[PDB]
């Protein structure tokens, strides 16, 4: 291959990068050869014609935050007796997650969002959970 | 110490870890993930770069930790033309 | 009233430009209305004297590129009051430029601009050959550090 | 007066610096750290010249005006095998295209 724009089949590489973010925001272990080919495959990505995917892998990476941060909120919905610690725990997690999601999408966040209301992956992550704040700010009636 | 990396035609050099981290990309890729970064395995390898660009990009590195902050007269950095469009995709994918 | 100008403080300073780069070193001063005003440029081994006063500014720029340079290590030299006689010197030096940056300099002085995007690179790139170095824009990035 | 090298062989390069004034054994002591083989199954070359154990890098015709950072001067690399002793192979790096049209 080469760093020249490719042409690129999106659905193919979503998918491995998927499994790999999933790994990555829980904090389960991604093996270091796969996460070089995880930064190979968002420059391709955001290379590649007819249309560049960067804003394609964007939004899907946005729509895999609101499922996690709403799943998140949904676990620890089951109180457990539980509520607070179990979501420090999530929280402490979860913001890992977002730093190590802020280094592989690095070239996305620097190149792409120049462009520009779009937000850098980790900030992204953030507001999700700041979702996740608001809704039991206000269920603090 | 020091991290190798790997050209895509399979050139190993060896450069400096510090120097290494001069690339932005570099420094994310052993950012991660982030754990066991420390099992002494630390290579990288780039299925995309050259050696001819590869092994620029390592002068680069030298060039750029002994030039910044260092009160000597900095010298220009050279590019050959024929590698001026390879070097300026690996600039911008390795971040640096 | 601009923010980046010099003032007309009265209060002569003898300076001396030394370039210590590779480059034609082209002088910039900032009138007191904050545009830049083109001095006679300078050779790679050349230094010149030079008749300001305290609180003027000067930028310095490659003559034929209008790629940035350094003084003093920085962006901007400001004129001081001269202590013991000692004329205040202005070193311009080569900054280290990023590996990208570079690239994008030896490029944008091979291939004519019209040009740029028939170059076989990855699109985003052609938007930062076109942005080529410019003293105003510096001004305006000066502006805003400055005052934040 | 630092010198700076790209101790290469076989599809292998090492970047590193030394002093004009340290010795090349005190250079096969730095491969030894690298690349894990003693200086004694070692043999460093600079133009097809077995470099001696005892003279220094400046005495061997490095000189920081030709080792730069950016242009580092190339050290040929040969090790000492089962009773015997390898002959120098380098492998060359890749070649650019031919320059463009809009570049001429």
């Amino acid at each position: 291959m080469s760093l020249k724009p490719r042409v690129v089949d999106f659905d193919e590489t979503w998918n491995k990068l998927l499994t790999t973010i999933k790994a990555v925001v829980m904090l389960e272990y991604v093996e270091r050869a796969t996460w070089n080919d995880r930064f190979s495959d968002i420059y391709a990505l955001c290379v590649a014609y007819p249309e560049p995917l960067g804003e394609r892998l964007y939004t899907e990476t946005k729509i895999f935050l609101e499922n996690h941060v709403r799943h998140l909120h949904k676990r620890v919905l089951e109180s457990e007796e539980q509520v607070l610690v179990m979501y420090h725990r999530y929280w402490e997690e979860y913001s890992k997650g977002a730093d190590y999601m802020d280094c592989l999408y690095r070239y996305l966040n620097t190149q792409f969002i120049k462009k520009n209301p779009l937000m850098e992956i980790g900030e992204l992550a953030l507001d999700m959970w700041r979702k996740l704040m608001v809704e039991p700010l206000q269920a603090i009636l | 110490m020091y991290v190798k990396l790997i050209s895509s035609d399979g050139h190993e050099f060896i450069v400096k870890r510090e120097h290494a981290l001069t690339s932005g990309t570099i420094k994310a890729m052993l950012s991660g993930p982030g754990q066991f970064a420390e099992n002494e395995t630390n290579e990288v390898n780039f299925r995309e770069i050259p050696s001819h660009v590869l092994s620029k990009v390592c002068m680069y590195f030298t060039y750029k930790v002994r030039y910044t902050n260092s009160s000597t007269e900095i010298p220009e950095f050279p590019i050959a033309p024929e590698i001026a469009l390879e070097l300026l995709m690996a600039a911008n994918f390795l971040d640096c | 009233r601009p923010v980046l100008r010099s003032v007309n403080s009265r209060e002569p300073s003898q300076v001396i430009f030394c370039n210590r780069s590779p480059r034609v070193v082209l002088p910039v001063w900032l009138n007191f209305d904050g545009e830049p005003q083109p001095y006679p440029t300078l050779p790679p081994g050349t230094g010149r004297r030079i008749h300001s006063y305290r609180g003027h500014l000067w930028l310095f720029r490659d003559a034929g590129t209008h790629d940035g340079l350094l003084v003093n290590q920085t962006e901007l030299f400001v004129p001081s009051l001269n202590v013991d006689g000692q004329p205040i010197f202005a070193n311009i030096t080569l900054p280290v430029y990023t590996l990208k940056e570079r690239c994008l300099q030896v490029v944008r002085s091979l291939v004519k601009p019209e040009n740029y995007r028939r170059l076989d690179i990855v699109r985003s790139l052609y938007e930062d050959l076109e942005d080529h170095p410019n003293v105003q824009k510096d001004l305006e990035r000066l502006t805003q550090e400055r005052i934040a | 007066m630092d010198v700076f090298l790209m101790i290469r062989r076989h599809k292998t390069t090492i970047f590193t610096d030394a002093k004009e004034s340290s010795t090349v054994f005190e250079l096969k002591r730095i491969v030894e750290g690298i690349l894990k083989r003693p200086p004694d199954e070692q043999r460093l070359y600079k133009d097809d010249q077995l470099l001696d154990d005892g003279k220094t890098l400046g005495e061997c015709g490095f000189t920081s005006q030709t080792a730069r950072p950016q242009a580092p001067a190339t050290v040929g690399l040969a090790f000492r095998a089962d009773d015997t002793f390898e002959a120098l192979c380098i492998e060359p790096f890749s070649s650019p295209p031919e320059l463009p049209d809009v570049m001429k």
